[PDB]
């Protein structure tokens, strides 16, 4: 990709790779990679995060736990490093804890595996709420895909690999096909 | 789609043990809590206990710690509940049921029952005897006749009326058990003109014993 | 506000994995602190290379533009050219060696623009340049 | 320290297209945590409500449940003949997980005197050695009912073995049956054999009798 201008004047061109940066990923630290336009990823260390976008909610209120502040995502991962992590993300997804709505996620005491659920339904009292995560998404993911219908439910869920509620997403045919982009990495960073 | 199927009734010794059968479908076997619940005539319903065959973990009721022990087989997506030394106090009806998707505590799909039976009473075919007014008894314009299946060991009696198509006016009594033995009986109205003239049988029949008994009731006298 | 290099990137930053030299002529100008991603990915390298070695620090502020980022961000979100901070292209006096600051190389769709899209830019690139090499000539030799 | 559920009503008479309430009340605040299953005569089991009020899909909009802390409710309004059911309810906060002993719904109609008929043992028994008096009461309403026996104008209770049955599902009666069994000789060695059926109906009971040696 290089051609001449002038008798001297060359158009010359110069790609750069951050991989080696965000293969050292951390928790602080997330690498961000789009898989689907229905599956997303973030790498944290040693914590990988498995997030969809679909009108499948599995969780309610009147059963499951509802996260006011960021200590209840306490309850809601097996470890406590994980439970930041989902903190700084839900930050940078936009999410206010103290205005907007309550999340909800499974107690880790269950077996069924980790799930934290966002509802961002485009309709009634979750519409608003809805496009900021989405905006959010759309920051933190490029290319970002809207499956979300007018007028129809749509929630955005976290599973974190390992759990059983991982399924087999969390496989390698699928980190193995998930580009990281520095894009994400760096608005995560701003948006944090 | 969703369908839990138990297995057939079982009919057992004291001091003896079983195992019950409970085969999934329509669902991830591994993903749902299955509980058991013993139920009793006047007793309610019971929580016996529920596994996980996901990871296998079984948490059962105190009072039934001990009784019942709870297995699953996620191939053949089959819990199983076993009891060991039965007693008369054990014999009930006992369904599988699945909690939803989660962990909600509430049932959302139930199998249709095994009834478990602990008795020391021997297998016995029933015998029948007639029931007819006394050559003294009034001329309504209808006439109740009935047979008397006594002495039988186990349940159930099938009893018929002229091999079926006598329908109409007639009832069976549940069975009762006196002395490791059941008796019941079945009622038939007719038109009082009806009888004797056209004949009323009752067709018994015990498949436990392999019994098949016909009684035509004949005026007396 | 803004961080200061030292430029040579290493053979591990680029995608031709081959150690890429450009002149500090046109490096000193990113320490201006103007809207140029490729002046924003130089900072991050040389922070987080000096500094495990990840991407992260709290103060990506010195490092990049938000108002740069953000507004490649809305681009992408408008389906309209932009910026994804990988490829950038300048212009090179094979002759001197002395070259223009590399600027992005836009995507639209997740596709380059073919050079024939963006041929006024590297018209007017390589103009300044020949230009500020007769300007450095003059000033020079003026005495 | 387990919790207690109490359906105080075990029985419950209505008539097709009225209102029904059944309550539950728990020894413990369970917090909504209340679910109500349904059981038809035939020992199929379903849920219908869980969470107090929530209705499972394809539950008529005819059920619907109340309540909070303690006392909770299940009513079904235009009451449906396939709502003859037993009903239980269920905490579902601890474990471990317990039921109410339940309800029984059953259908209301104008009240029904009972036909009574007794029967002497037949010939075929008393070859055997024994002798059973049977006497039927079928076909009345309520189910409340009550039946002695004498003998030689004497009462009689040992040796006496009754059976009602279910609600009928045509005629919304019921029946009784209650079986006399002596030996032989016990039988031979009396001779009036009478039941009188006590019930809502008349206040004075209804007698049948047979005189054993007037065949
Ligand atoms: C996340 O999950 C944990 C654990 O859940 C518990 O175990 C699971 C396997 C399953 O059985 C769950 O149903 C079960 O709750 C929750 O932590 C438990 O929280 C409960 C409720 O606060 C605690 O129960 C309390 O413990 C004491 C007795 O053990 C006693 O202080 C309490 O009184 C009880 O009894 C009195 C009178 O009988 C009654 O008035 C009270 O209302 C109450 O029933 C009560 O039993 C457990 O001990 C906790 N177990 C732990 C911490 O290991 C946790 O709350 C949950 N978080 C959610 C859902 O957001
Ligand atoms: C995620 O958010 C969505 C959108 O907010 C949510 O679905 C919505 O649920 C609400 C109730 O939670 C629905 O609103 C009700 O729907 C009907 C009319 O469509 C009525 O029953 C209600 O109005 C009457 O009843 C209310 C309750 O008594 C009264 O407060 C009210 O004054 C009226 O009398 C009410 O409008 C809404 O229709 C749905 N929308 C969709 C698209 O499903 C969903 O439940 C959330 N998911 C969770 C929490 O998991
Ligand atoms: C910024 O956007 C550009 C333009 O879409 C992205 O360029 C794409 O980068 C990928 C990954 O390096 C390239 O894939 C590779 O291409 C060749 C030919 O197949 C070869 O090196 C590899 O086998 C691999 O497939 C891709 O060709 C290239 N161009 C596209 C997709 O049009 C760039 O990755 C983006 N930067 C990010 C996401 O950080
Ligand atoms: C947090 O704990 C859960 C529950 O123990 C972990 O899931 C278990 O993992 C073990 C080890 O492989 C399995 O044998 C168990 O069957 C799993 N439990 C269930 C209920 O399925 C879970 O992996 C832990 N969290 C993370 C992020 O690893
Ligand atoms: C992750 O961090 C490690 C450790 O800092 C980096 O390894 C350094 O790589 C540079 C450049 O090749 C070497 O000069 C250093 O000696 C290395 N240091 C150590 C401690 O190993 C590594 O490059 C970073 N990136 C990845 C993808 O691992
Ligand atoms: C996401 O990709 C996975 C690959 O395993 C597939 O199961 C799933 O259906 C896909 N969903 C999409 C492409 O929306
Ligand atoms: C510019 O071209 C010269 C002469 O070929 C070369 O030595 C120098 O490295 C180039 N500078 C770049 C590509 O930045």
């Amino acid at each position: 990709g290089t051609f001449k201008i002038g008798l001297h004047t060359e158009f010359q061109s110069v790609t750069l790779t951050m991989q080696r940066l965000l293969a050292n990923h951390s928790n602080e630290c997330p690498s961000l990679c789009m898989l689907n336009n229905s599956f997303y990823y973030m790498r944290g260390g040693v914590n990988t995060f498995l997030i969809r976008v679909s009108d499948i909610s599995v969780l309610m209120k009147e059963y499951d736990v509802s996260i006011y502040e960021p200590e209840d995502l306490g309850n809601c991962l097996n470890a406590s490093d994980s439970s930041w992590a989902i903190h700084w993300f839900s930050n940078a997804l936009g999410h206010d804890w103290l205005m907007d709505p309550p999340m909800l996620c499974r107690n880790k005491t269950k077996k069924e595996g980790s799930n934290i659920q966002f509802n961002i339904s485009k309709a009634d009292d979750a519409r608003v709420y809805g496009k900021k995560i989405r905006n959010g998404m759309r920051h933190l993911f490029r290319g970002f895909h809207d499956p979300c219908e007018e007028g129809k439910v749509c929630y955005l869920t976290i599973n974190q690999c390992g759990d059983p509620s991982s399924f087999e997403y969390c496989g390698v045919n699928h980190l193995s096909k998930c580009q990281f982009d520095h894009v994400n990495t760096l608005h995560f960073l701003v948006r944090s | 789609q969703v369908q839990l199927q138990q297995s057939g009734a079982e009919l057992v010794k004291p001091g003896a043990s079983v195992k019950i059968s409970c085969k999934a479908s329509g669902y991830a076997f591994g993903s749902h809590w299955m509980n058991w619940v013993k139920q009793r005539p006047g007793k309610g319903l019971e929580w016996i206990g529920q596994i996980y065959p996901g990871d296998g973990d079984t948490n059962y009721n105190g009072k039934f710690k001990g009784k019942a022990t709870l297995t699953a087989d996620k191939s053949s997506s089959t819990a199983y509940m076993q009891f060991s030394s039965l007693t008369s106090e054990d014999s009930a009806v006992y369904f599988c049921a699945r909690d939803d998707y989660g962990t909600r505590y509430y049932f959302d799909y139930w199998g249709q029952g095994t009834t478990l039976t602990v008795s020391s009473a021997t297998t016995k075919g029933p015998s029948v005897y007639p029931l007819a007014p006394s050559a003294a008894a009034q001329t309504n314009s209808m006439v109740t006749l009935g047979c008397l299946v006594k002495g039988y060991f186990p349940e159930p009696v099938t009893v018929t009326w002229n091999s079926g198509s006598l329908s109409s006016g007639v009832h069976t009594f549940p069975a009762v058990l006196q002395s490791d033995l059941y008796t019941l009986s079945s009622s038939v109205t007719v038109p009082s003109s009806t009888w004797p003239s056209q004949t009323v049988t009752c067709n018994v029949a015990h498949p436990a014993s392999s019994t098949k008994v016909d009684k035509k009731i004949v005026p007396r006298d | 506000f803004s961080w200061s290099l030292t430029y040579c990137l290493e053979e591990w930053m680029l995608i031709a994995a081959k150690m890429k030299c450009f002149g500090n002529t046109a490096v000193a100008k990113c320490n201006q602190d103007h809207d140029s991603e490729f002046c924003d990915m130089l900072r991050l390298f040389d922070y987080n290379k000096n500094a495990e070695i990840n991407l992260c620090s709290q103060t990506v502020n010195a490092l990049i533009s938000d108002n740069l980022l953000m507004k490649n961000k809305i681009k992408e979100l408008m389906s309209i050219p932009y910026c994804n901070y990988t490829k950038f292209w300048y212009v090179n006096h094979t002759l001197t060696g002395q070259h223009t600051l590399p600027r992005c190389w836009l995507i639209r769709n997740g596709s380059y623009l073919n050079t024939s899209e963006f041929r006024n830019d590297w018209i007017l690139e390589s103009d300044h340049l020949i230009s500020e090499m007769l300007s450095k000539e003059y000033a020079e030799r003026q005495g | 320290g387990d919790i207690q559920m109490t359906q105080t009503t075990s029985s419950l008479s209505a008539s097709l297209g009225d209102r029904v309430s059944i309550s539950c009340r728990a020894s413990q605040d369970i917090n909504n945590y209340l679910n109500w299953y349904q059981q038809k005569p035939d020992g199929t089991v379903k849920l219908l409500i869980h969470y107090t009020s929530r209705l499972r899909s394809g539950v008529p909009s005819r059920f619907s449940g109340s309540g909070f802390g303690t006392d909770y409710s299940l009513t079904i309004t235009n009451l449906e003949q396939e709502d003859i059911a037993t009903y239980f309810c269920q905490q579902g906060k601890t474990l471990p997980l317990t039921f109410g002993a339940g309800t029984k719904l059953e259908i209301k109609r104008t009240d029904a005197a009972p036909t009574v008929s007794i029967f002497p043992p037949s010939s075929e028994q008393l070859t055997s050695g024994g002798a059973s008096v049977v006497c039927f009461l079928n076909n009345f309403y309520p189910k409340d009912i009550n039946v002695k026996w004498k003998i030689d104008g004497s009462e009689r209770q040992n040796g006496v073995l009754n059976s009602w049955t279910d609600q009928d599902s045509k005629d919304s009666t019921y029946s009784m049956s209650s079986t006399l069994t002596l030996t032989k000789d016990e039988y031979e060695r009396h001779n009036s054999y009478t039941c009188e059926a006590t019930h809502k109906t008349s206040t004075s009971p209804i007698v049948k009798s047979f005189n054993r040696n007037e065949c």
